[PDB]
């Protein structure tokens, strides 16, 4: 989820089909991960 | 297993809708209560 490159550079990644317990965070090395977790649907 | 996960773990997955039922349900009693309160005068201007 990115809000535009000409307001600012913070992006939100969004696991398709995770229960925020099987996150990766040769083995899909770590992007920027986000502290502020939240569960939907 | 089921269907719904035999079918993830060949790539195929379902996204879920935007609007939930819920939504879905509210939107359709605001539409019921604008027709039976307003009649059509909420789909031209003010209720
Ligand atoms: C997802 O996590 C919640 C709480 O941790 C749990 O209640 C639920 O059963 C989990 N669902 C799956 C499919 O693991």
């Amino acid at each position: 989820i990115t809000p535009g490159t000409n307001t600012s550079n913070q992006v939100a990644v969004l696991y398709q089909g995770v229960n925020c317990t099987e996150v990766p965070v040769p083995t899909w090395r770590v992007y920027s991960t986000g502290s502020n977790v939240f569960q939907t649907r | 297993r089921d269907l719904i996960c035999a079918q993830k773990f060949k790539g195929l997955t379902v996204l879920p809708p935007l609007l939930t039922d819920e939504m879905i349900a509210q939107y359709t009693s605001a539409l019921l209560a604008g027709t039976i309160t307003s009649g059509w005068t909420f789909g031209a201007g003010p209720a």
